């Protein structure tokens, strides 16, 4: 199997899967300890498994690759990358990869790196080709966001007068000042959802700290 | 010979009104049957919204460029015509106005101001005697073609538009649009 479908599912059909294919007693350990036994006995037992994530680099090169659904936790599920293949296609922190996934050997705890199929939505020789970020030069919000679906929903009221005091624009920075209990969570979910409603194209990540 | 230029300015004028004219036609039209279809994206509407008015900006500074180029070229036109004729028949004209004409050199302001504004009264009275009759006339024989070319007044699509004036911020956030649309599509 492949390591997307497997994070975004609820462990009970996950734990009754594994122990119809039978592993061990295993209810009383973490997620990632199951999601690990089950892609080691699936190796053992021979079958290729595709692997994805978002790649990272520390100091030394010693990559690791995480999962956005798994909040990027360092569990042992994350796939190990060494500076070779690092090198060889140039790639850094933040490039989304995919491929297949080398299971682990002796004198190594981590799932391994393959062969990658495609980095970030693209091929990995069409993406070596492109500049950095700061390279570009920032320019105003000439598009327009509009957070009025169109529907009437009798909770959009908070969206539309948003347009009738603060219009979004892509490549804008947004700052809100909120004191405590002001019904800010709310807003910025309805604003978020509406984002992906009106505007499905364009890639919606949410952030929350502490 | 700055007739030749003033005919080709108006040209190239009404050659880049035309494009204008029919870019916004097809923005409009695109609009539409965007707004008559399916799809619902809103920023693609917000962007047309904003296509629109600026092709509208466009073609009403196109249009007030086109006049302002017209008026220009019947000024030249009118004073080329005037400056030959007064060089053809000028001392009889001359003869006409001798009364309020003799010993202008030495004449202080004020009288130099009084006597043309006597001339202009007689010649104007004797225009509109003239016009009472309604003797119809054509054009002139030397620039026949042009003056035919570029018509006794604009049409009316160049006006209409034409009728509504911008606050100069307006113009100016207008030409910075338009340049941002300029560079946006140039890529
Ligand atoms: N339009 C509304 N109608 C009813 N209740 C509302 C409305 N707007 C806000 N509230 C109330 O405001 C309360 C504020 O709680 P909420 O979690 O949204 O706060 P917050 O400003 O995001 O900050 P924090 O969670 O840190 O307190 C909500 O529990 C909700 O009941
Ligand atoms: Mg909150």
């Amino acid at each position: 199997m492949n390591l997307t479908e497997l994070k975004n599912t609820p462990v009970s059909e996950l734990i009754t899967l594994g122990e119809n294919m039978g592993l061990e007693n295993l209810a009383r350990m973490r997620k990632q300890d199951i999601i690990f036994a089950i892609l080691k006995q699936h190796a053992k037992s021979g079958e290729d498994i595709f692997g994805d994530g978002v790649l990272e680099i520390l100091q030394d090169g010693f990559g690791f690759l995480r999962s956005a659904d798994s909040s990027y936790l360092a569990g042992p599920d994350d796939i190990y990358v060494s500076p070779s293949q690092i090198r060889r296609f140039n790639l850094r922190t933040g490039d989304t990869i995919s491929g297949k996934i080398r299971p682990p050997k002796e004198g190594e705890r981590y799932f391994a790196l393959l062969k990658v199929n495609e980095v970030n939505f693209d091929k990995p020789e069409n993406a070596r080709n492109k500049i950095l970020f700061e390279n570009l030069t920032p320019l105003h919000a000439n598009s327009r966001l509009r957070m009025e679906r169109g529907n009437g929903s009798t909770e959009d009221l908070t969206a539309r007068v948003l347009d009738l005091a603060s219009p979004i624009g892509r490549g804008q920075r947004g700052l809100i000042v909120a004191p405590p209990k002001a019904g800010k969570t709310m807003l910025l979910q309805n604003i978020a959802q509406s984002i992906a409603y009106n505007h499905p194209d364009c890639v919606l990540m949410v952030l929350l700290i502490d | 010979t700055a007739l030749q230029q003033a005919f080709d300015t108006c040209q190239n004028n009404k050659a880049a009104w035309l494009q204008r004219k029919n870019e916004l036609a097809a923005a409009e039209q695109e609009y539409l049957r965007l707004l008559s279809g399916e799809g619902r994206n809103v920023s693609r509407l917000d962007e047309l919204r904003n296509i629109i008015e600026v092709r509208k900006w466009q073609v009403n500074q196109a249009a007030g460029r086109y006049i302002r180029s017209h008026e220009a070229v019947q000024h030249i036109s009118i004073r080329d015509r005037l400056n030959d004729f007064m060089q053809q028949h000028g001392t009889a004209l001359a003869a006409a106005l001798a009364p309020e004409l003799m010993g202008y050199s030495e004449l202080t302001a004020i009288a130099r101001n009084c006597a043309i504004q006597r001339a202009t009264d007689a010649l104007r009275e004797a225009l509109l005697s003239w016009l009472a009759k309604g003797e119809k006339i054509n054009y002139s024989a030397q620039d026949s073609d042009i003056l035919t070319t570029i018509g006794f007044r604009p049409d009316v699509a160049s006006v209409d538009d034409s009728r509504e004036k911008f606050t100069p911020a307006q113009n100016m956030i207008f030409s910075r649009k338009s340049a941002q649309l300029a560079s946006r599509q140039s890529v």
